[PDB]
RNA sequence: GGGAGACUGGAAUUCCUGGUGUAGCGGUGGAAUGCGCAGAUAUCAGGAGGAACACCGGUGGCGAAGGCGGGUCUCUGGGCAGUAACUGACGCUGAGGAGCGAAAGCGUGGGGAGCGAACAGGAUUAGAUACCCUGGUAGUCCACGCCGUAAACGGUGGGUACUAGGUGUGGGUUUCCUUCCUUGGGAUCCGUGCCGUAGCUAACGCAUUAAGUACCCCGCCUGGGGAGUACGGCCGCAAGG
């Protein structure tokens, strides 16, 4: 179980009050996966540095998981295939 | 490399007493143990040379000591050689 | 174009100030020198005793920031924060043209990116932060001389 | 060392190339 | 028609330098390139014939009713001081200049070099 | 010369998230700033590239504006 | 993979055989197995209209599942994967949780024991089947309909995959295994991933032989023929037919697509040759 | 930037589509083939695809060598420092042998934007099978395999001990100026450069990273051509080694 970090980009047409019990959902299999713990942190509706996806806002959310390399590919895997999502990057809270 | 864990395990029942880590025979299932690990990692990734380079290395260490314990004492050498499987 | 050189390879082009490129160039030298009202023969004066090709004063009729200059064999030229005909200007005796264009307005960064791309000895314009009259040049170090009121 | 060892090696070699080039079919066909 | 406000590309190479005032939103109205001014062969890599290009450009955007115009210059360095300078002597007055010279992150092989 | 204001004890943290400590270290077109200019460790330099990278591949930085 | 013979007798010298790693059966399920006799080639009048058929081994259908649409919200798992002498892929037989088998065409890294789920709400794995508008765009498919409930008619070959562009309206983008692109709409269903059985085609047949008990008969050049029997015939000694190339029939070679077919409409592009 | 796998980001080139838009564009020492007038180049918007990763970025890091930098994740090798708990000479070298081995090249299957052997024209020339220009196939790319060569060079085999120093720079431990911020400075271990003693050399030069002083093991040389060629043999699909 190593600790991670992954920060979504989502379009901003959805409804910010629904972004955040969405993600749980989200997040819900890497919480029923091996008892992982899981720290969300939302900052969206910003505008970003060059467009993405014909979009130039988005909602940016900040999930620190601290689970199995598995889940975690799992979770991205899920999270690419939606599409309300609208990019996501994983990194390692480790040394690395 | 092998975790701090599987090492203990490892030494704690090869060693010949609860302290040592540079016995022959202790050295000899390390190299063994890792040589395994390096084997089952090479069978998915076959070009990875560099590994194997390594692989190959700790093949030699591990056939100097098992030739150094054959020099010092034999029947150390085949209780070890039986214990391993190591077929030389 | 630089590698190699011959005997008859052409001379670099080198400018009159030291190089002292984009990198730590600042602006190191902020002369404000006079803003007392001048008319423009008292301006030309001003300017020929300094020994400067351009100057910064203020016009007595118009009130008004502008800048003088050699205009070459044409004469001389004069530049205003707003462009007015030569009647509301003070009355003079030496041959002068005025410039049609009006003086922008711009930030530092854009000022000095204006200076780069355009090659003039100086660039006259409005800042924006500040709202008055401002002339940049290059200096004699590589740096940008801003002159300011 | 002067390059004048070098060119008359790379003469001799380039000439037993041509030499293989030319005869390459004539030994294929006897070999 | 009549655009007040424009912008002025300017793509000046070793060989030739081409002026075009566009409509904002993209749309060239008036173009004058160093060959078009009477130029051909090296002759057209010269300052002067951007200077003149430049010109016959702003002449063509100004009876087109552009007034203010803002400069992008672009490609190396061959007669773009007087392609700007020409462009303010026409009457036409410059908002910003901008240089977008389009520069590769290490992209595509360049071609063999010369002897 | 000039100081690695990360090697000091009050030397904060370089990650791809805080875009001013990142905004501090790029020049005004969004190139990276090189090691002489700001005088930082290499170790500090290359952890300031990487983060600026990061940030850049986030949308939180220019690519060269 | 493939298995190269031994080059012990003439006839197996250059030859190679499909090495049948993915076969998990060897024999059908009786229920999905339908009868099926050769045709030779010849249609209702017994008159021959494609040549070069006829022989080879007798053969029986298994009924595949082009239509996967009643399904859906019903998991299966693949039991088990095996050969299909109508078609170059493999097939796979399911287990539906409500107790009903089924053939599809197994995609390509199916393996037994996977668990196959269909419709809007299913997964991007391999071997799914749902409409086109749930599909992300850029993705592999591959058994794709072409009209909303016609079954699957594209992309069925082995190893062959079909590229999805993008959708826009009620149209979807597909670049077809020949290159060609071409709009879709986006009610039809699709599945997701290659087709397995990628490396069927380096097989080497080696004989004749082989090809007999494909159930392929002879095929005779043009020019070794009769001016009576094809325009390329006749001649003292070889010749190269004395005319531009033509069917036996006398149709000269080029584009024989009919023109103004209701279908141009929905082709972005065409294929391309010589490129 | 040690290696392998997977996913993925942006600038730019090319092409396609749709606007604005005209008569040139492109190229050179100078031009012409060439592209365009059927609407080119230019400018904007959208789309597709391939390859390489600007800034960081250097005589700086890693690797036995070849060599290795867009980002993230997974797996994995080596090195250095300190403590010195542990084994107790288990070390060095290594004929043959095995493995890795730039680029080019070969086989099967893909991909193909840019560049580009071969090949076409244009130009220069007395002649241009070239240098320059316009096009351009293999190839460069990916997967699995072959070959086994390079100015594969530091033209300097591996291990060890000793022999004035001075100054850059990378990594790690610690004492004293002490603000303890500061390349403060010192000490020490491991790298990587420059200058210089003794010493060595035919000289140039090397000089604690020896080409100095010595010990252990291996490879290689015995005038230049003929020739790394012929014959024979081994390997290789072939080129060839």
């Amino acid at each position: 179980m190593r600790p991670y970090e992954i920060m979504v980009i989502l379009d901003p047409t959805l409804d910010e009050r629904t972004v955040a019990p969405s993600l749980e959902t989200f997040l819900n299999v890497i919480r029923k996966d091996g008892g992982t713990v899981d720290k969300v942190d939302i900052w969206g509706r910003r505008r970003l540095a060059y467009e993405i996806a014909k979009h130039a806002e988005g909602i940016y959310a900040v999930i620190d998981v601290k689970a199995e390399p598995a889940t975690v590919s799992e979770l991205d895997r899920q999270l690419n295939l939606n599409e309300s999502v609208l990019r996501t990057k994983v990194l390692r809270t480790d040394k690395h | 490399a092998l975790t701090a864990e599987q090492k203990k395990e490892i030494l704690g029942q090869y060693g010949l007493h609860d302290t040592d880590t540079g016995s022959p025979e202790a050295q000899v299932a390390l190299l063994t143990k890792r040589i395994q690990d390096l084997t089952e990692h090479l069978k998915v990734h076959k070009h990875d040379h560099h590994s194997r380079r390594g692989l190959l290395l700790l093949v030699g260490r591990r056939r100097r000591l098992l030739k150094y314990v054959a020099q010092v004492d034999v029947a150390r050498y085949r209780s070890l050689i039986e214990r391993l499987g190591l077929r030389r | 174009a630089g590698r190699e050189w011959r005997h008859e390879s052409e001379p670099a082009r080198r400018p009159g100030y030291f190089p002292r490129p984009p990198e730590e160039r600042r602006i190191i030298r902020r002369k404000s020198f006079s803003m007392v009202p001048c008319t423009v023969d008292e301006a030309a004066l001003e300017m020929e005793m300094l020994d400067y090709d351009f100057h910064l004063f203020t016009e007595k009729g118009t009130g008004f920031a502008a800048v003088l200059y050699k205009g070459g064999p044409t004469g001389y030229r004069l530049v205003l924060v707003i462009p007015v005909p030569a009647d509301e200007l003070s009355p003079f005796e030496k041959p002068i043209t005025i410039s049609t264009h009006p003086a922008p307005c711009l930030t530092q960064r854009d000022a000095v990116e204006r200076l780069g791309l355009l090659g003039l000895p100086f660039l006259f314009y409005i800042d924006a932060a500040e709202g008055r009259a401002s002339v940049i040049y290059r200096r004699y170090d590589g740096h940008y001389g801003l002159i300011t009121p | 060392g002067s390059v004048i060892k070098k060119r008359r090696k790379r003469m001799s070699k380039k000439k037993h190339r041509k030499l293989l080039r030319r005869t390459r079919v004539q030994r294929r066909k006897l070999g | 028609k009549n655009v007040p406000h424009g912008a002025a590309h300017i793509k000046s190479t070793f060989n030739n330098t081409i002026v075009s005032i566009t409509d904002p939103q993209g749309n060239v109205i008036a173009w004058a390139s160093s060959g078009h001014v009477g130029f051909k062969g090296s002759r057209k890599s010269t300052p002067f014939a951007a200077q003149l290009a430049a010109e016959n450009a702003a002449r063509k955007a100004q009876e087109h009713g552009v007034k203010k115009v803002d400069v992008f210059v672009k490609g190396p360095g061959s007669g773009r001081e007087t392609a700007i300078r020409s462009l303010q002597a026409a009457g036409l007055e410059v908002g910003t200049i901008s240089d977008v010279t389009p520069q590769p992150h290490n992209g595509c092989r360049p071609p063999k070099r010369r002897r | 010369t000039r100081k690695c204001v990360f090697c000091s004890k009050k030397g904060q943290t370089i990650d791809y998230k805080d875009t001013a400590l990142l905004r501090t270290y790029i020049s005004e077109r969004g190139k990276i700033r090189a090691r002489r200019v700001t005088g930082n460790c290499v170790q500090h330099q290359r952890d300031i590239a990487v983060a600026v990278k990061n940030a850049r591949e986030v949308a939180l930085l220019p690519f060269g504006s | 993979g493939i298995r190269k013979y031994k080059p012990t007798t003439p006839g197996r010298r250059g030859a190679s055989v499909s090495d049948f790693a993915e076969i998990t059966r060897s024999t059908p399920e009786k229920s999905l197995v339908r009868p099926l006799h050769g045709k030779g080639g010849r249609n209702a009048h017994g008159r021959i209209t494609t040549r070069h058929k006829g022989g080879g081994h007798k053969r029986a259908y298994r009924v595949i599942d082009f239509r996967r649409h009643d399904k859906d919200g019903v998991n299966a798992k693949v039991a088990h994967i095996e050969y299909d002498p109508n078609r170059t892929a493999n097939i796979a037989l399911l287990h539906y949780l409500d107790g009903e088998k089924r053939y599809i065409i197994a995609p390509q890294g199916l393996k037994q024991g996977d668990v196959i789920e269909s419709g809007a709400n299913a997964d991007i794995k391999p071997g799914n089947n749902l409409p086109l508008r749930n599909i992300p765009a850029g993705t592999v498919i591959h058994a794709v309909e072409l009209r909303p409930g016609g079954g699957a008619k594209l992309a069925r070959s082995a190893g062959v995959s079909i590229q999805l562009l993008g959708k826009e309206g009620t149209y979807a983008a597909l670049r077809m295994p020949s290159g060609e692109i071409r709009r879709v709409d986006v009610r039809c269903r699709a599945t997701v991933g290659e087709v397995g059985n990628a490396e069927q085609s380096n097989i080497n047949w080696g004989k004749a032989g082989r090809m007999r008990w494909k159930g392929k008969r002879p095929t005779v050049r043009g020019v070794v023929m009769n001016p009576v029997d094809h325009p390329h015939g006749g001649g003292e000694g070889k010749t190269s037919g004395g005319r531009h190339p033509v069917s036996p029939w006398g149709k000269p070679e080029g584009r024989t697509r009919k023109p103004n077919k209701p279908s141009d409409k929905l082709i972005v592009r065409r294929r391309r040759t010589g490129k």
